[PDB]
């Protein structure tokens, strides 16, 4: 029956020839523009905070159910030793940073759901007001 | 060598544009199996870059007579308008735009909710002899814009099969009857034959034959070269239509609403043109007075410009509110091509070409025409009809009106779905026909593929741009005519060693500029050679040798035949048609001047 | 992870072949957003009044922040495993990577239990290791 | 005297699939070229290597057909302009993460697959009985500028991060904006079909606000505003 064997036999010939197709490249040739670096950042900040927020939790779980009894000066003094005083610093700097561009960053994820400051105008005025107020309340934590 | 697929409908439909899918779901929803065969995406076409209105007589900002609108169709067409194809656009054109509203058109809106008029030029109300009339009922300039993209939509709500990107090669003849087409994939490279009960062209005019165009790059000839290869005639094709307003240099076209509300061209010396030289005493008249009117004030001695051939169209006496609601698309283009802004210094202006009035000739139902080879009298093919800006219904005769192609595709495209329903019965098998159809077709795809010789056919779509540019143009002679016959023809004999590079089949984006241009000569070829044949001066054709025009020998339109390229053309006519459908709606006007 | 077989060419059919959406689950849709939007607008106060107090924070001033940062640490990982490791690509590999969540984060509010009464909070151990 | 900009076009060829997908260069004279970069292809495909295959119909950025990755950013080619130094090179790419065809002519069947499951068109249920229009006032006509101007040329979609990977299941930018042009439609008395098939895991909500929606549309638009109402509006119901 015609329209029927004759769409069968249009996807044999097109099907071979959709496999062989390739993809074009995505990332590393677009644009570095100021909508995704801030974006990505957000996540990426998120991620490597709340590893930690896991990793320190269930240490503090599985010691509980099998038991441990672990404090936080037990802990505390662990993590004091094992590594040099330069590599404690590069911890608590770039952990200090990563929490400043996230507090930010979810006030400026709020503004946005309320479908105010959407504009081409609005994304470019609170991204200069996040990356500086990122370098104030960074450099806060460093101090204190 | 191909492999070919076959495929059975009830009516196959030529071209996606506004009026191609205007017949696709007029006869989706009366119930028959339509498919329609498309070169580009449908909201790609050509009716996507109209910024002016569709002309109806609704009267929602005064009174209006639909009887009116007729009598300023057919006045401005110099009287070669078959005033039975006047009498039914006018008329069903408030029923058609009412409906088209229920389709989801976003109109401009008035202050009661009703649909927002302008004014166009060559419309006046109280029968020619009152003040000018607002029946545009549009869009701000996105009127051609939004009709595509509510017409597509609507076409997804009936079923029809949609064949987005297929090139459509030749007709299928059996013994002075069409059955169907043959179409060329291009996304795989497969042959295809359609066979259909009814076939509908809808493939658009042909504007690429000349130098500078205001068409599309895919707007040339493809559906009147397909229904001369069969041996059926085209009619009125020596009328061509030149815009007075569009850029210098490249092409690009300003609306015909600039001059619409507040317009004024300037010259070099900085004056209004209505006396003097050239013009009437009115302002803002067809496209054949004030485009005669242009090209011939920068040959006098009015050298505007650079190098004394250009014109100015004032726009900063206008206020900043009509520059951004009326008409914002046009601030943005003017500025990119050319590099000028629309509120303080006016735009670089050229007259260019706009509309072909000539195509497959068609009754007013929608069925195409021929002539018997005897008698001289009127003769339908069976199983062919046409709708569209690739017919000649001579509703526009030989001078279009302003916004009145917008009707053709809605009126007459949807004319087209009601004759197949009250004359054909859903689905009736086909006739066996030889396992050969459509052999000559799938040759010449085989010639211009496999081509190897010395000129390149971006070389010989030079010559053919050039010449028409010259000769045949808004002032024309019977000296440089039958020159323009004679330099046509010496391009066409060298379209037999083209040569070709790429030799593939998927995307073959090679193939398909050169089968652009086999369709290209063959409208080319005949539009020289009946305008060499035309001793008289109507519409937009004018001649400096007979400037007269010939209402008692030249009532008559032509029509060409040619049956492939370097073929010679002959000519023959037929009568105008001067009586209304019924004499007692209204009556038949008689010319005057 | 093992891949399961795809779509020849990330289509199948013509285009006129439409799209056919899933059913409405708006717990998983609209009632999702409610949850990312109410642990967003109860994290930002609570970490805003944790910097400005010097000392620790109280019992009851660090449960409700321990719950809060566990449920917005949740919804931040459950967009992760959606776009990344999905369920065309991957299958029942979806699933078994959104248990992990589970029985892996579960055990995550038992370790608040270690820390609301046999320590000070979770406040206190992040000042505590000296940020 | 000339002046030579040379250019970098993506090349693949069908016909021999073996081989991988790269970069050909074209030496293009600026004083006798046009202003534009389509008008810089064309030329190359008439005086030099004439197998460079591309989508072009208008010239004039109205259509949509000419849309690929210009210099980084995705941009219709009849109006990106050319920057007149010769010393600086240009690259151009296809849309980013689609199945190519040929040259620049990537596969945007899923896009249009996806445009007819929002069902764009009106489905209104009575009409007036005198046989005029359907009414709607001057400031609900408002509501639909910005949205019912766009073109469809799918470069907002492929700059969006989030429809590189799920372009199976999630919608794009491009055609949510057109599912809010009929949601708001003050004539169209069917809205609680249209915000249901929206309200699964992965149609809508897969956005996350990385507005490059917004920044690479070349007509202007916003299709990342027009997101955040359909969220604004799934959830006040
Ligand atoms: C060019 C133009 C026209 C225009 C205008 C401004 C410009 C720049 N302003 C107008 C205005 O203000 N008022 C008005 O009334 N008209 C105005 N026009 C004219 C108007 O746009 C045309 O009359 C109209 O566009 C004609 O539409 P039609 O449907 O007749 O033709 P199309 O839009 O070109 O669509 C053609 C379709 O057919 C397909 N095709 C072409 N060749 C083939 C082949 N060989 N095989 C298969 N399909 C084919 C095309 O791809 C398209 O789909
Ligand atoms: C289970 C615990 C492990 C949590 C994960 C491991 C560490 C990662 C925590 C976030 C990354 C680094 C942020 C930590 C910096 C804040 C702590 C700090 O700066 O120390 C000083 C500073 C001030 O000390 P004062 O005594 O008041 O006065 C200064 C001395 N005169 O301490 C504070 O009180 C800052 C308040 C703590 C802020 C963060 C607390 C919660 C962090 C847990 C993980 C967060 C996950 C997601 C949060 C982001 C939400 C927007
Ligand atoms: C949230 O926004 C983004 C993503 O979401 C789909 C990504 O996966 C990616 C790719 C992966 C990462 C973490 C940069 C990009 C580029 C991005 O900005
Ligand atoms: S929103 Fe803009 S970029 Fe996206 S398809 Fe429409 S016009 Fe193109
Ligand atoms: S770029 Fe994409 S991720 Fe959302 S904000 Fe725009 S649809
Ligand atoms: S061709 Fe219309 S935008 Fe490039």
């Amino acid at each position: 029956e015609m329209n029927t064997k004759a769409a069968i036999a249009e996807e044999q010939i097109l099907n071979k020839q959709r496999a062989r197709r390739p993809i074009s490249p995505h990332l590393t040739i677009y644009q570095p523009q100021l909508t995704w670096y801030l974006s990505s950042f957000h996540r990426i900040s998120l991620v490597l905070m709340g590893l930690g927020f896991y990793l320190f939790t269930i240490l503090f779980g599985v010691s509980g159910l099998l038991g441990l009894g672990l404090t936080t000066e037990k802990v505390s003094n662990w993590y004091h030793q094992k590594f040099s005083k330069i590599t404690e610093w590069s911890i608590k700097g770039s952990f200090a940073y990563l929490f400043a561009i996230h507090y930010g960053g979810a006030i400026r994820h709020l503004i946005w759901d309320t479908a105010k400051e959407l504009t081409l105008k609005g994304v470019y005025r609170t991204g200069y007001a996040l990356i500086g107020f990122t370098a104030v309340l960074g450099t806060y934590l460093l101090t204190l | 060598k191909y492999h070919i697929i076959d495929h059975e409908y009830d009516c196959v439909v030529i071209g996606a544009g506004g009026a191609g899918l205007r017949a696709a779901f007029g006869l989706a929803e009366a119930g028959y199996k339509t498919a329609c065969i498309s070169k580009l995406f449908p909201t790609r076409s050509h009716t996507v870059a109209a910024q002016g209105g569709i002309n109806a007589a609704l009267g929602n900002m005064h009174k209006d007579n639909w009887k009116w609108h007729m009598y300023d169709t057919v006045k401005g067409s110099d009287w070669l308008g078959d005033q039975d194809s006047i009498h039914y656009m006018t008329r069903e054109a408030p029923k058609s735009i009412i409906e088209l509203e229920h389709y989801g058109v976003p109109f401009s809106r008035t202050e009661n909710g009703k649909i927002y008029q302008r004014a166009f030029g060559g419309q006046t109300k109280e029968y020619g002899k009152g003040a000018q009339a607002y029946r545009t009922c549009a869009v701000a300039d996105r009127t051609g814009h939004a009709l595509l993209h509510t017409l597509y939509g609507q076409a997804l709500r009936h079923d029809t099969h949609f064949f987005i990107e297929y090139f459509a090669l030749d007709l299928l003849t059996h013994n002075g009857e069409v059955v169907g087409v043959i179409a060329y994939n291009q996304e795989d490279g497969t042959i295809h034959r359609f066979r259909a009960h009814k076939t509908i062209i809808a493939t658009g005019g042909y504007g690429r034959a000349y130098f500078s165009c205001t068409s599309a790059h895919t707007c040339t000839g493809d559906g009147n070269a397909m229904v001369s290869r069969a041996g059926f005639p085209l009619q009125d094709l020596e009328f061509v239509q030149f815009h007075p307003s569009g850029i210098y240099g490249s092409g690009c076209l300003i609306t015909e609403g600039a001059r619409g509300e507040g317009g004024f061209l300037v010259n070099s010396e900085g004056e209004r043109f209505m006396e003097r030289y050239a013009p009437t005493a009115k302002d803002l008249a067809c496209r054949d007075v004030v485009s005669r009117a242009i090209t011939m004030e920068i040959r006098e001695g009015r050298g505007v410009g650079k190098k004394k051939d250009h014109m100015y169209l004032q726009l900063s006496h206008l206020p900043p509110e009509v520059l951004k609601e009326r008409l914002p698309g046009i601030s943005e283009t003017a500025a990119i091509f050319a590099g000028v802004d629309v509120t303080k210094e006016p735009i670089p202006i050229i007259p260019t070409v706009h509309y072909n009035m000539g195509g497959i000739p068609t009754k007013w139902n929608g069925e195409a025409l021929t002539i018997d080879e005897e008698t001289g009298e009127d003769k339908v093919i069976p199983g062919l009809m046409a709708c569209g800006e690739a017919a000649c219904v001579s509703v526009h005769g030989a001078n279009r009106l302003g916004a009145n192609s917008l009707l053709d595709l809605v009126v007459f495209g949807r004319a087209v779905a009601h004759t197949v329903a009250d004359t054909l019965q859903p689905g009736l098998p086909h006739k066996p026909l030889p396992s050969d159809l459509g052999k000559e077709s799938i040759a010449n795809l085989d010639k211009l593929r496999n081509a190897n010789g010395s000129r390149s056919t971006a070389e010989i779509r030079m010559n053919m741009k050039q010449t028409m540019q010259k000769d045949v143009s808004v002032f024309r002679t019977q000296s440089s005519l039958d020159e323009g016959v004679r330099n046509i023809t010496a391009v066409e004999k060298t379209f037999d060693d083209v040569k070709t590079t790429d030799r593939s089949m998927i995307w073959n984006s090679d193939l398909v500029e050169t089968l652009e241009l086999q369709n290209l000569l063959t409208c080319a070829s005949q539009t020289a050679v009946s305008a060499a044949n035309r001793k008289e001066s109507r519409g937009a054709h004018a001649r400096e040798d007979y400037p007269n025009r010939d209402d008692e020998h030249w009532m008559k339109h032509t029509l060409s035949w040619q049956k492939d390229v370097a073929a010679p053309v002959t000519l023959k006519y037929r009568r105008v048609i001067d009586h209304t459908l019924d004499e007692k709606e209204c009556p038949s006007v008689p010319p005057t001047v | 992870l093992p891949v399961l077989p795809q779509k020849p060419g990330g289509v199948r059919g013509t285009p006129n072949d439409a799209y056919v959406p899933p059913p409405e689950n708006k717990l998983e849709g609209s009632y999702h957003w409610y949850m990312e939007k109410i642990f967003a607008l109860s994290v930002v106060p609570l970490a805003t009044t944790a910097m400005l107090t010097t000392g620790p924070l109280s019992t009851a001033a660090d449960s409700f922040f321990s719950v809060m940062l566990l449920g917005y640490c949740y919804m931040e990982f459950n967009s992760c495993i959606t776009d990344y490791i999905s369920g065309r690509v991957y299958g029942v590999w979806h699933k078994y990577a959104m248990y992990m969540l589970g029985l892996g984060s579960a055990v995550s509010l038992f370790g608040i239990y270690k820390l609301e009464t046999e320590n000070d909070g979770v406040v206190g151990l992040v000042k505590s290791l000296w940020d | 005297t000339p002046r030579l900009k040379t250019f970098k076009v993506y090349r693949w060829n069908p016909d021999e699939p073996s081989a991988k997908p790269h970069l050909q260069s074209y030496q293009v004279d600026l004083n006798d070229c046009g202003p534009m970069v389509l008008d810089a292809l064309l030329k190359i495909k008439d005086e030099q290597d004439s197998t460079l295959t591309f989508r072009r119909s208008c010239r004039e950025g109205i259509c949509g057909s000419c849309a690929m990755n210009i210099g980084g950013r995705n941009t219709l080619a009849c109006i990106c302009k050319i920057d007149q130094n010769e010393s600086k090179q240009l690259k151009i790419y296809p849309l980013p993460h689609m199945f190519i065809v040929k040259d620049l002519v990537p596969d945007l069947t899923n896009f249009y697959q996806q445009y007819k499951s929002i069902q764009p068109y009106l489905q209104r249920s009575s009409f007036p009985k005198d046989g005029t229009e359907v009414l709607q006032s001057i400031e609900d006509r408002k509501k639909l500028d910005g949205l019912y101007e766009c073109i469809l040329c799918a470069c907002c979609s492929t700059s969006c991060p989030s429809y590189w990977w799920n372009q199976e299941q999630y919608l794009g930018p491009a055609v949510l904006m057109q599912a809010y042009r009929w949601l708001i439609d003050s004539r169209d008395q069917a809205t609680k079909t249209r915000k249901a098939m929206l309200n699964n895991s992965m149609s809508l909500y897969r956005c996350h606000t990385i507005m490059n929606c917004t920044r690479t549309c070349p007509k202007g638009l916003n299709p990342g505003l027009a997101i955040a109402e359909i969220k604004k509006s799934l959830a006040f119901a």
